[PDB]
DNA sequence: AGAGCGGGGAGCCAGCAGGGAGCTGG
RNA sequence: GAGGGAACCCACU
DNA sequence: CCAGCTCCCTGCTGGCTCCGAGTGGGTTCTGCCGCTCT
């Protein structure tokens, strides 16, 4: 009870103390959303800004904007994400 | 109101106070010295210059500033060569106009029953507690601050001191 | 005695596949073996690597500078996919491969570790105004 | 202590052998995989002492296209190394007609030393290595691929099949570890083959920069 | 044991160790006059790393007039009989690795502080 | 409470528990009452002396226990029992504190003169 | 003996002895208040030539701005030497680790500026404003002239237009200053 | 272990950063040395 | 998020006071000036700070807490909004009568009872 | 007299002092 | 069938 | 024999640039009061 345990439901209602504790620990959320948006933006700013213009060329490969090869093909495969799905190999776990 | 009401009745002759007196040589000596603050109610003066009563709804209606003028008695003393000392009394010399928290002591709403504040056109329920400047109600937000003339010792981290006491 | 970047280490034996060391036995079958494995607080990587049984061949650091300088471009490459899936799949999110392939392969195309700042967006061959229009305007077109 | 730095010994001859097959020199399967029992019969037990000397440690390798390609693998008994220990290798080098060697050193080189070395590159190319680098082979460990130096040919045919420039490759450094284990110099490309999670194999090609 | 500091008497200063080689001893000498006096301890400086393992004498017999602190009256006093007694643990730096109590006798004129 | 008591631990627990019900002990001794009264504050030993004046002699040493607690920069002169001493001395601080509570409240208030803003009324054409 | 009878109240303490002696042996060299004063001027604001001026300005740092609150009148050192030996006992107690360090979020740390304080601080400025200019005015008209008149000497404006301006803007300062 | 993960370890790994805040190893063991609790 | 806070209800931040009364009421409460001792008493009594200035030592801080506390409670020289800590552990009597000092009312317990009564 | 106008952190980089080999000179 | 900017504050997702 | 002096490694200190996206609404201030001259 002193460190912060809540033995109560929400139906019950919340002792003051318990109440207090609550408080304290839901405004660590809101401080947690308030200061991770700021630097999660620049992350995405600067992953976007690092990468924009690498794309896949009429060749199959994947380049930038200097035309220096990042992938000889894209994913390693030459596929694109939105069709390919989760599957098992067969012949991978059982024994001989 | 507390806050303000300390400012006005203590703070202000008290910054007045120690403040030190001017001495001013080229000669002749000019020693200023100003001793006793007067605030009057807040008070309107219109271009004709004759004074009346502000009320809170004309200083919102009308974009006044909701304030009252503020008065110093001060002394000049003259010190020539071969002369005795020469008293000059400046009584109640007007140096500036204080703004005043509404439902404070020196607003002309304290002590107004509701009836009284009613018809003056204010709400007995305002509470008060903020200030009329151009016609808008302005509230002086609370600071917090370090305390003072208290030791408080931390441990500065990455730096060159493992620990520091601070006053 | 010991390595002097090293502070503490940490054995433990993992009750996880995460961490074991998986084999084909003699039927065939992939077996996890419950095998003590130590973790440290500081990375000397190299010098861990050469002490006596110590496994060269899996030991690893999550340092990506040190793996870079000790293991080379591709096996940061591969180090850099494995932390970034460990943060991304911590949550039990999924994230397709070639995204995270394509992130790698971008910070390590030019040979050395180019970070996802001004330090390593902008010193590349890109034009200056790919690189004004990320970060440090006036001072790319100044040097342009 | 005599037996740790013995096993520091055989650790590095086997790392450096272990390099000089990969790199094409004729390193046959008996002085692959030997012990440190055979080690210590060869050479000796008390390197302090003197009984494993590294003056006589020094390998002498011969490439398999070409056998009057040979390379040496010099091992300093100093623990820094200056410029005379460069030059009486580079003098032993001369008198035995040979512009290849690596300097297997214990704490490292004088920057006058690698200075010399990089002046001397264009006739004989003397690799830098510390003792520390090589008490594992790193190109065994799991996060390094498969490194294959390519031919000039195999390049070309890469630059025609792709319709690259070499400056569009991506890139390696010569300084890079596994590039310092190959022995590449500027302009080489390295095949990389590596497993892939979606493809199942892939292979990348990095120009040395 | 400690070595604390021994000081001058010309000008109330620091006493610094130093030597005489003509009688061999050891002497605490004044570096602002010029006093000297043979020294008592040899020990010059000594480091405890380890010496912390008592924290009693820190402890003041005021904390029984403290209303915050826990008491319990299972834990009689061993110097004067008194049933109850405040207990806490230590409040240093050095309480980390331990969750130790120490007991104060809440009776006046005592003050006797104990562990367990 | 996982303890058993005797009749004497259990009637001065009870009493040790509420020593303000006690208005007159009737005829018990105090080495019966010794235990009850020592966990006791020194207002509750005058109540119960001064309705229970038989005591007063045999309580004395008691009185010692509160003196050292109250006044533990002290000692008794010759001619003074512990009551009598923490009376008096009881007595004089309190009289000490009033006649500062007089002084402190007259000689800041009344005494001297403080400076603060006074109303004006004035409705000067210094500001036109 | 003086100093560390300042700092260290317990004498049989020995691990506070152990920490203050490296600040004694560093600050051996120094021995007497002239040479000290001396120290502490030539580090100054501006260190002055004359080494009387570095005295003087030693002093009033010592005694004006070192420590208000504990005095700021004359030959009131030994309460402001029995504060700084407090300071310096509060280090040692947290140095080793005797004291609990203290906490910048316990609210019992912080004080709250109301209208009254920051109104006083936007007054004082303002005032020490008006007598500058007050002070200016007069001077002018004692150089060339003899005499002044106080009423057209005062600016009503700084105290009144300032506190309108901060009031009306939030900007807590001066409007030249507003940044 | 207190090994960072989330947003500030995706911050110190696309920013290339030489001070991570908790660097780490896995050390594996060859052998019997990885079988016994001692000679680990 | 944090760092725009509200008041509670009851919470009533101090206004100021002079520290005079209660400087004169310690300076004849045996309570001994900083000028007037030697350090060596230092050591077993009690600082006595008042708003953050060391004015003395006390030999007997129980009773003269008991003392303030009762001063402060029927509102004599002592001011309702002072505020009076005693540290004991570190041997300390800190007195505040400065402004910004956020309080609220509670109700004063003596011996497990309140002194808050039916009348 | 009175109208209009001049006067917080967090992490990169380079640039300096300190070191420590090593050629020329006696 | 359309003549200011700037600063600050509050708020919204 | 052995003292002499120059030029690359490391380390400390200072500068320097970055810090989510998009919306409403408000108030205030720009743009100032001494003039020298007729
Ligand atoms: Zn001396
Ligand atoms: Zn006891």
């Amino acid at each position: 009870e002193s460190r912060g345990f809540v033995e109560n439901s929400y139906l019950a209602g919340l002792t003051p103390t318990e109440f207090f504790f609550h408080a304290m620990g839901g405004r660590e959320g809101l401080i947690d959303t308030a200061v991770k948006t700021a630097e999660t933006g620049y992350i995405q700013r600067r992953l976007i800004k690092s990468m924009e213009s690498v794309m896949v060329k009429y060749d199959a490969t994947v380049r930038n904007s200097i035309n220096q090869v990042v992938q000889l093909r894209y994913g390693e495969d030459g596929l694109a994400g939105e069709s390919v799905e989760f599957q098992n190999l067969a012949t991978l776990k059982p024994s001989n | 109101l507390d806050s303000f009401d300390e400012f006005i009745q203590m703070s202000v002759q008290r910054i007045v106070e120690d403040a030190p007196p001017i001495d001013l040589q080229a000669p002749p000596r000019y020693l200023l010295k100003f001793e006793q603050i007067y605030l009057s109610k807040p008070t309107h003066w219109e271009r004709d210059g004759a004074p009346s009563p502000m009320m809170p709804n004309e200083a919102r209606l009308r974009n006044l500033t909701y304030s009252a003028p503020l008065y110093v008695d001060i002394t000049k003393t003259v010190i020539k060569e071969g002369e005795e000392q020469l008293q000059t009394q400046h009584q109640k010399t007007f140096i500036g106009k204080i703004p005043i928290m509404l439902r404070s002591t020196y607003c002309l709403l304290n002590g107004l029953t509701d009836r009284d504040l009613c018809e003056l056109n204010e709400c007995p329920l305002d509470p008060g507690g903020y200030f009329i400047i151009n016609g808008s109600e302005k509230v002086l937000i609370a600071q917090e601050k370090m305390a003072t003339n208290t030791v408080y010792v931390f441990a500065k981290k990455d730096s060159k001191y493992a620990y520091t006491g601070e006053c | 005695q010991g390595i002097e970047q090293i502070s503490k280490v940490y054995m433990h034996l993992p009750q996880t596949d995460n961490k074991k060391k998986i084999i084909i036995t003699e039927d065939g079958e992939f077996k996890a073996l419950q095998e003590w494995i130590l973790e440290t607080d500081g990375v000397s990587l190299m010098r861990v690597l050469s002490e006596k049984d110590v496994d060269p061949v899996r030991t690893t650091s999550n340092d990506i500078v040190e793996i870079f300088t000790v293991l080379g471009i591709e096996a940061v490459r591969k180090a850099l996919e494995r932390e970034l899936y460990h943060v991304i799949s911590f949550d039990g999110s999924y994230v397709n491969y070639r995204h995270l392939a394509l992130l790698c392969d971008t910070m390590t195309c030019r040979g050395h570790l180019m970070a996802i700042t001004r330090h390593g967006v902008n010193r590349q061959d890109t034009g200056p105004l790919m690189k004004c229009s990320f970060e440090e305007t006036v001072d790319v077109l100044m040097e342009a | 202590d005599d037996e740790e730095e013995t096993y520091r010994l055989w650790k590095i001859r086997k790392t450096i052998m272990q390099l000089c097959h990969d790199r094409g020199y004729l390193v046959t399967q008996d002085e692959l995989d030997q012990t440190l029992e055979e080690f210590k019969a060869q050479f000796g037990d008390k390197p302090s002492e003197g009984r494993p000397r590294r003056t006589d440690l020094t390998v002498l390798v011969a490439h398999n296209d070409d056998p009057t390609d040979q390379m040496f693998v010099f091992f300093p008994e100093e623990p820094k190394v200056g410029i005379k220990t460069i030059k009486v290798y580079c003098q032993r080098m001369q008198e035995e007609n040979i512009t290849r060697a690596l300097i297997v050193v214990q704490q490292g080189m004088t920057p006058s030393a690698k200075q010399s070395l990089v002046d001397m590159a264009p006739k004989y190319i003397l690799e830098q290595f510390l003792q520390q680098e090589l008490l594992i082979n790193i190109t065994e460990h799991e996060l390094v691929p498969e490194h294959v130096v390519m031919t000039k040919e195999e390049v070309t045919e890469l630059l025609a099949r792709y319709k690259l420039r070499e400056n569009q490759l991506p890139r390696i450094q010569a300084g890079d570890p596994v590039a310092r284990y190959f022995g590449i110099k500027r302009g080489q490309v390295v095949k990389i083959i590596r497993p892939s999670e979606t493809a199942g194999r892939y292979i990348t090609y990095r120009l040395v920069q | 044991g400690f070595v604390g500091i021994r000081f001058c008497q010309e000008c109330n200063n620091m006493l610094y160790p130093k030597e005489d080689k003509e009688n061999r001893i050891l002497l605490y000498a004044c570096r602002n006059c010029d006093y000297q006096q043979e020294a008592d301890n040899s020990c010059i400086y000594v480091n405890k790393i380890t010496h912390e393992v008592d924290e009693l004498t820190q402890i003041i017999a005021d904390v029984s007039q403290d209303p915050t602190l826990p008491r319990t009256e299972d834990h009689p006093c061993q110097k004067c009989g008194h049933k109850e007694a405040v207990f806490f643990q230590s409040h240093s730096a050095r309480a980390e690795d331990a969750m130790r109590l120490y007991y104060v006798c809440t009776a006046p004129h005592c003050g006797h502080r104990w562990t367990e | 409470l996982p303890k058993m008591m005797t009749l004497h631990q259990q009637c001065i627990r009870v009493l040790k528990n509420n020593i303000d019900s006690i208005f007159e002990v009737g005829g018990v001794p105090y080495s019966v009452l010794e235990p009850v009264l020592e966990r006791c504050t020194p207002d509750q030993l005058y109540r119960i002396e001064e309705y229970n004046h038989v005591l007063i002699e045999e309580t004395d040493q008691l009185w010692k226990v509160h003196c050292h607690r109250d006044f533990k920069e002290e000692r008794p002169e010759e001619y003074e029992s512990w009551r009598e001493m923490y009376l008096r001395l009881q007595d004089a601080r309190e009289q000490r504190l009033r006649v500062l509570t007089k002084n402190i409240q007259f000689a800041h208030a009344n005494k001297p003169k403080g400076r603060q803003a006074k109303m004006a009324f004035v409705n000067s054409v210094a500001k036109p | 003996r003086d100093i560390l009878e300042h700092i260290i109240y317990d004498f049989e303490d020995p691990e506070m002895m152990e920490m203050v002696k490296p600040s004694l042996d560093e600050a051996f060299v120094i021995q007497e208040q002239n040479v000290a004063l001396n120290f502490i001027g030539s580090r100054g604001a501006k260190p002055g030539v004359t080494k009387e001026k570095r005295i003087k300005y030693a002093k009033e740092v010592l005694q004006k701005e070192m420590l208000p609150h504990v005095g700021v009148s004359d030959f009131c050192e030994t309460k402001k030497a029995y504060f700084l030996g407090y300071m310096v006992h509060r280090l040692l107690l947290a140095a080793l680790g005797r004291r609990e360090l203290d906490d910048r979020d316990h609210y019992g740390n912080k004080r709250l500026d109301l209208a009254g304080p920051l109104l006083a601080f936007l007054f004082r400025g303002m005032f020490k404003n008006l007598l500058k200019e007050v002070r200016i005015y007069a001077q002018k008209f004692i150089d060339r002239g003899k005499d002044f008149n106080l009423e057209l000497a005062i600016k009503t404006r700084i105290i009144s237009d300032g506190l309108k301006y901060s009031l009306a803007t939030g900007n807590w300062g001066d409007q030249k200053k507003a940044h | 272990k207190n090994v960072t993960l989330g947003v500030p370890r995706l911050k110190e790994l696309i920013n290339i950063s030489k001070k991570p805040k908790t660097p780490s190893l896995t050390v594996f063991l060859l052998g019997q040395s990885a079988r016994d609790a001692e000679r680990a | 998020v944090g760092l725009v806070k509200n008041l509670a209800l009851m919470a009533y931040i101090s206004v100021g006071s002079q520290p005079s009364p209660i400087l004169e009421f310690l300076e004849e409460w045996s309570m001994e000036n900083l000028e007037e001792i030697s350090p060596a008493a230092i050591a077993d009594a009690t600082k006595i700070f008042v708003n953050g200035c060391w004015v003395g030592i006390h030999k007997d801080p129980e009773q003269l807490m008991n003392t303030l506390r009762k001063l402060r409670r029927q509102m004599d020289i002592i001011v309702s909004e002072v505020s009076m800590i005693r540290d004991i552990r570190e041997r300390e009597i800190r007195i505040y009568t400065d402004a910004g000092r956020i309080c609220r009312p509670l109700l004063i317990v003596e011996k497990q009872k309140l002194l808050l009564k039916k009348r």
